[PDB]
């Protein structure tokens, strides 16, 4: 993954570079904010590693900057402050994850993977059927452009509808989706749910298998 | 079947075997005899019984 | 007490029928949602895991 | 009315045991009764067990 | 031999391009693989060969406390030229018969599919014999002497199998000695 | 072989057609666990083709009774060969002999009662050296049905199954080619669509407070019968021409 | 490896010189070894006056 | 937000729960691992205070069963075993930050207000949503430039809707996020929350979703 | 059991 070192001393600066090579991920070790800033801005990062004792300005102030323009990437400050008081400065300034010197190297490698896969791993699914989008995490359903609404029942029957695309449905599945546990009224309460859906998704997307159900067309 | 060619092997008898016409002082020395090998399980012998 | 019976008179444990929330609010002479109150109180405190463990697991089966 | 059919071949690998019954040319049935142990079977003068 | 692990084999049920036997056939020719294990409990052997030819128990890259005491106990076959056999052979250390099913099923741990498991028969003395002689003492003519005759793998020393049979024996004597 | 025959097994293995005979003469030219390619003499050849046979042993292969067909190689590399010769073994033969057992040291005597009335008494070491151990390949089979509930569906997500069960499926919900697997294990995933389930009143207690309602969709996945152990090592889908092929087929 | 140490569970004494002695539990195969050499020597190596 | 923290020593769950409590989380302490894994079954939590040393089987273990069982949850450890191997064993079985003993509770609360940030805020330390803007590591709420007294309960709500930007909040998941699992009233709270809310903010911001809770327009 | 184990002992090493 790719990692933004940031640290004064030489053979510090070294010692990391092949350290992190050597476990496989693309380094750019620099020294002054300058050549961070346009690092970040031409290269996508996945990690950076700062010191607070920089050269030009301070760590404190490259990192409230990044905050300024929204890098909400992990930000391993690795740093020789000790005081508890600095320690919390860093960790609410932006900082996620605080080793002092000297730290043991799989220490650091450790603490880099955890907050690598935390920033990874949050995928959201979507069920796109023609034009209508459905974002089932985020119940937003999206006919097109304009984010359709819908009320409670008639979701749930658009839901069931796009997870089985182009599957017939039977009438059963959706009626008890419906009415969850509860009883049924005799009226024709699918049918006239179905017609308000089909008004709201554009009249004849879902069709009729006279007998089993309905069926959201593919295409 | 097998177990009666067992009891009919060990209650039988021979001419002159090992341990022959020697006087036992009952059945737990046949025993004795016969395990330590100085006495065939059939050999005519005289043993007190009560 | 009072929760009990309008927990049993709504599902139908051990009950004739399962009276619905109009149906028990008649019988405890509330015409509100009293009822509906009274059974999110005790639905939720049966969640509670201090309060059901055993009656939690076959759930699971 | 069958959309798709799916066959899966398990390939077990059975070893003697008490019950399986044996035999041999002769008419000869039988039924396993047990798996006795090296050391406890009739030894030749040579040590070759049977 | 506890375990085999040959490359893409997935069940012993299989076959290898270039190789005369069936992965069945290797592993009942890797079971009676005669090795002595110096210093571990537990050691992991590398064979790889590639070409026409036996592949025998000399082929496998030896470990330094790891000895084969019998270096042609043929392996497997390969017919074709552009054949190869690369495989992780397990071996531990043991007493007795061990089956694979006995294994498996105290072993609740998943191993990947590919990991071959082969029956374990750890026990080196396959035959064993013995006399009892009269000895010769000057005065004493009633004492014997035992020939204990055994036939091994060539894994253990005889002299080293009577004292461990010896010792055994103590051990569980101590019982009877020291009674209750 | 059996140490004492009559001589009719080299008849009876040869013409079961459980061997692979040759065909024509010649020498070996590639030997295989799974193929014979023999190179015909020059005068048995006919004048047009190439002269060269090919055999294609048949390995592991169920039986009508859950036996085992394979067919092992029995020549070596490079050997002469004429026509009638066995090349390959069959599931009971041994170089061309029939051999339907196997002969070990049998002693006639009683034995403490454990011989009584025909059973037999057989050592360990018979058992250790996997003598009369027998493969026995099976057939499991799972069909996916269209009911009027809706089509029945052959999928990894299974209803009221963790993780543990799911290891062993694919994406598609198939197992693997060489797992290992034992009674209950589940060996194709298939659900079929499900309706109304009239429960009492209190599972609608239960349903209503741990706010758990049932899926829509009942699990009839194809699973090891039970006492069964064994090794998948084989898996064919078929599929109607019209229906689309999941990943796996 | 220090194998099986048994119990002495029951010791049964029948008589003033009549006893039975159980022990529980041994190697497989290993009651045999023993019984056998302890009766071996009872019987037959026992020093006494007689 | 809801925090688990489940330590077996009663005093020091007293004194951690108090800590969550007056920093402004409602928190639950539980002791036996396995009425641990039944609250975590039953509620919606966001944050664990993972302690090694439980009296049923060692945390570690929990760890793992619960990332099988995909807990997206970030975990603090508080424990005392500071063997390096240890600390990075932890760290892999899915620990996202390792304390040791003897901490600091400023510290503490410092590290739980970054990981919390990082996870459900995206990385980021100011939620803009038109005029509002959060700190919500300054616990600070700011309509245009000017300054808002809002009193604990609306400031949690406020927090969930703004970092779910959005996407309509289930009602179950804001009545955890303000209810501590002990205190659950009888009646009528969280729409009266949400209305005090909405007189402070403006009625426009908290829109309506019946059936599935509230939504903070972004549009 | 004093008698088998001292000739044991003898060759027990």
């Amino acid at each position: 993954m790719k990692i933004l070192v940031i640290e004064d001393d030489a053979l510090l600066l070294q010692g990391l570079i092949l350290a992190m090579q050597s476990e496989g991920y693309v380094c750019d070790g620099v020294s002054t904010a300058h050549e961070a800033a346009l690092s970040l801005a031409s290269n996508h990062y996945s990690l950076i590693v700062l010191d607070l004792g920089l050269p030009d300005e301070d760590g404190l102030h490259f990192l409230s900057r990044m905050r300024r323009e929204k890098m909400t990437q992990p930000v391993l400050i690795l740093t020789a402050r000790d005081t508890l008081e600095d320690r919390i400065s860093g960790l609410d300034t932006g900082a996620d994850d605080y080793l002092v010197k000297p730290f043991a190297l799989e220490e650091l490698n450790a603490r880099i993977r955890a907050l690598l896969r935390r920033h990874n791993n949050q995928g959201d699914n979507e069920i796109s059927v023609g034009n209508l989008r459905l974002n089932v995490t985020r119940r937003l359903v999206w006919l097109g452009e304009t984010a359709l609404d819908l009320t409670p029942k008639e979701y749930a029957l658009l839901s069931r509808l796009m997870m089985k695309a182009g599957s017939p449905v039977h009438r059963e599945i959706l009626y008890n989706d419906i009415y969850s546990g509860d009883n049924e009224p005799a009226t024709n309460t699918l049918e006239v749910h179905i017609h308000n859906l089909r008004e709201k998704i554009g009249k004849s997307r879902i069709r009729t298998v006279r007998g089993f159900g309905y069926m959201l067309a593919n295409n | 079947q097998d177990v009666v060619l067992g009891l009919y092997y060990m209650t039988r008898d021979c001419v002159n075997a090992k341990g022959e016409g020697m006087v036992l002082t009952g059945p737990k020395e046949a025993e004795r005899l016969y395990r330590s090998g100085l006495a065939s399980l059939h050999a005519r012998v005289k043993v007190r019984i009560t | 007490a009072r929760e009990a019976k309008v927990l049993r008179m709504r599902f139908g444990i051990d009950m004739n029928t399962d009276y619905t929330l109009e149906e028990v609010g008649k019988q405890f002479d509330v015409t509100r949602e009293r009822i509906r109150q009274i059974e999110a109180k005790a639905l939720r405190k049966l969640r509670h895991p201090s309060r059901s463990e055993v009656l939690r697991s076959f759930l699971d089966d | 009315g069958v959309l798709k059919i799916v066959k899966v071949y398990l390939a077990v690998k059975r070893r003697i045991q008490p019950g399986d019954k044996m035999a041999g040319r002769h008419g000869n049935k039988g039924v396993i009764s047990k798996i006795n142990p090296i050391e406890d079977m009739p030894y030749d003068e040579n040590g070759t067990p049977v | 031999v506890t375990e085999v692990e040959i490359d893409g084999v997935l069940h012993e049920y299989s076959t290898k391009e270039g190789v005369q036997e069936d992965i069945l056939e290797i592993l009942l020719n890797l079971k009676g693989l005669a090795v002595r294990v110096q210093g571990k409990d537990e050691v992991i052997l590398t064979l790889n060969k590639s070409g026409i030819g036996p592949v025998t128990a000399a082929d496998i890259t030896h470990d330094g406390d790891v000895e084969i005491v019998k270096p042609q106990h043929v392996i497997c076959h390969l017919t074709d030229e552009n054949a190869s056999i690369s495989m992780r052979i397990k071996v531990q250390r043991g007493r007795g018969y061990v089956p694979a099913s006995t294994r498996i099923h105290s072993e609740e741990d998943e191993r990947p599919i590919g990991r071959l498991l082969v029956d374990a028969c750890y026990s080196p003395v396959e035959r064993i014999a013995y006399n009892v002689e009269a000895a010769r003492v000057e005065q004493r003519t009633d004492l014997d002497k035992l020939v204990i005759e055994m036939e091994t793998n060539g894994t253990i020393d005889p002299e080293e199998a009577i004292r461990r049979a010896a010792t055994i024996l103590a051990e569980q004597l101590e019982a009877f000695v020291d009674l209750r | 072989k059996p140490l004492v025959g009559t001589g009719m097994e080299r008849a009876v293995a040869v013409d079961s057609g459980v061997t692979a005979v040759a065909k024509r003469g010649g020498v070996v030219q590639y030997v295989d666990a799974s193929r014979i390619v023999i190179k015909v003499n020059e005068d048995e050849m006919y004048p047009g083709e190439a002269g060269i046979d090919i055999y294609n042993l048949t390995k592991y292969t169920r039986s009508n009774q859950n036996t085992c067909i394979n067919q092992m190689p029995c020549v070596s590399l490079g050997e002469p060969v004429e026509r009638g010769d066995v090349l390959a073994d069959g599931p009971s033969t041994d170089l061309g002999e029939l051999a339907l057992g196997q002969n070990m040291r049998v002693a006639f005597m009683p034995w403490n009662g454990y011989n009584f009335e025909d059973s037999i008494l057989v050592s360990e070491r018979v058992v250790q050296e996997d003598r009369f151990t027998t493969i026995h390949i099976q057939e499991l089979a799972c069909v996916s049905r269209d009911t009027k509930l809706g089509p029945e569906e052959i999928t990894a997500d299974i209803p009221n199954v963790g993780e543990a069960a799911l290891s062993k499926l694919d994406e598609s919900g198939i197992v693997y080619i060489g797992a290992e697997v034992t009674g209950g294990d589940i060996l194709v995933g298939k659900v079929t669509p499900k309706g109304e389930t009239q429960l009492t009143p209190e599972e609608k207690l239960l349903r209503a407070i741990f706010g758990e309602k049932a899926s829509d969709v009942k699990d009839s996945s194809l699973r090891v019968p039970n006492g069964v152990s064994g090794t998948v090592i084989d898996v064919q889908v078929f599929t109607r021409d019209g229906v689309e092929k999941d990943k796996r087929a | 490896t220090e194998f099986l140490k048994p119990r002495l569970v029951d010791i049964e004494q029948v008589s003033s010189t009549h006893a039975k002695v159980t022990l529980e539990p041994l190697e497989r195969g290993f009651g045999h070894t023993l019984g056998n050499a302890l009766r071996r020597i009872l019987l037959s190596s026992m020093p006494g006056c007689a």
